[PDB]
């Protein structure tokens, strides 16, 4: 996307969203990362959504091929789960190569620093999942490794209400229950968050509350799901 | 389990 | 997909349907056609429902974006869907393309040869749907021109509650009504199959009944919007 | 107007 404008990209980018067009949407952002410049608030998100969108979609055809393939346990249904597979480790390795290259280093702000980390442990998370024995252990590692410099700076710099530091707790906790094999690290990270989040909400404005409260529902389904 | 949708914005 | 064997390709065809991989589910079929054997009813199903998600869901960030346009009348909302239109049109070609090399003049049995006819039909009013004046009017015809022989031959060869003849007359019915600007023709053929179909129900087993009346109640659907 | 939806087979 080198010929396009930076602003250009960012507009198309949100275009994209509108038209749920979600890998355009990810090409678009790539080429604004690729710029060199820092994001914004806004900018972070817009990438975090398309790049969120296609690796959903991706997993979820991984996992209706992998049952699939369970299920018949000739070689096509292997072949195409590898296919996908394949497609997936290469929009988790572009994500995790802008975040290397060169977002995490120059972030120096809380908020965009904690953001990108959280982004780190989730695209190793989603490696994790169709990752099998050889370096699973490593790429298991290399997503707990940074969700916990995201949690060790969120917890000095964020307020516990703090949106980011709410959905980044929720994903490391899930990442215990359903990476880690350790539901009882993810129930208790959990309901910390929770209780320390519910202590905090009387200093929030009306639409920071609701911001606030909708995750922390989130957290309490998955507690709910899981007690 | 959910994670964080993150799907809309 | 040369190097696939034609079972492959149709088994990974299935495949992504259930993953709703349709991209994969039309490479796959494209490949396919291109073994050049010819296709059986199933096999005419799986191409026909993998290029409809494609362009279906291009057609729905076209409007959006279309739309989007309309309401700002930089170059970038223009420009963005103008890609889309031009991959749309891209993807009409390509399913043309295999219409004509060499799927219809191979198809002699009515319920194939409809079957293929009816898709000309519709990827010529995809192209319609986006084009502008210059050959509107031609690509107009070409749509026409294949419903037409399409419903001739339905109509000689299909009894009235067939579902590919109902099919092809609900959507030879929405050209008239959205592409063609004849709204009386289009109330009239969706009434008259309606109609002829319902006097031909009491032939069918309840599986065909159930079929046939599905169909009809897309044309009594449109019926009631358009009157 | 509804056109065949065909999306599903
Ligand atoms: C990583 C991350 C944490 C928090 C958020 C966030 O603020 N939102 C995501 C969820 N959401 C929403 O509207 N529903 C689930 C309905 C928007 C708020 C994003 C990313
Ligand atoms: C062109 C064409 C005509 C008929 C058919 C057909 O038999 N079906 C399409 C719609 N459908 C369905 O289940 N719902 C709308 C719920 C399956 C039957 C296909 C293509
Ligand atoms: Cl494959
Ligand atoms: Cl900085
Ligand atoms: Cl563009
Ligand atoms: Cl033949
Ligand atoms: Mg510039
Ligand atoms: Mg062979």
């Amino acid at each position: 996307m080198g010929s396009m404008e930076r602003a250009s990209l960012i507009q198309k980018a949100k275009l994209a969203e509108q038209a749920e067009r979600y890998e355009d949407m990810a090409a678009f952002m790539k080429g604004a990362v690729e710029k060199g410049e820092e994001l914004s608030c806004e900018e972070r998100n817009l990438l975090s959504v398309a790049y969120k969108n296609v690796v959903g979609g991706q997993r979820a055809a991984w996992r209706v091929l992998s049952s699939i393939e369970q299920k018949s346990n000739g070689p096509e249904v292997r072949e195409y789960r590898e296919k996908v597979e394949t497609e997936l480790q290469g929009v988790c390795d572009t994500v995790l190569g802008l975040l290397d290259s060169h977002l995490i280093k120059e972030a120096g702000d809380a908020e965009s620093r904690v953001f990108y980390l959280k982004m780190k442990g989730d695209y190793y998370r989603y490696l994790a999942e169709v990752a099998t024995g050889d370096d699973k252990k490593r790429i298991i590692d290399s997503a707990r490794s940074a969700y916990q410099e995201a949690m060790d700076i969120s917890k000095k710099e964020m307020p516990p209400t703090n949106p980011i530091r709410l959905g980044l707790a929720l994903n490391f906790s899930v990442f215990h229950y359903e990476i880690a094999n350790s539901p009882e690290e993810a129930i208790s990270l959990a309901k910390t968050t929770f209780d320390e989040a519910m202590a905090d909400l009387h200093t929030l404005s009306e639409d920071s509350y609701k911001d606030s409260t909708l995750i922390m529902q989130l957290l309490r389904d998955n507690l709910t799901l899981w007690t | 389990a959910g994670s964080i949708p993150g799907r809309r914005s």
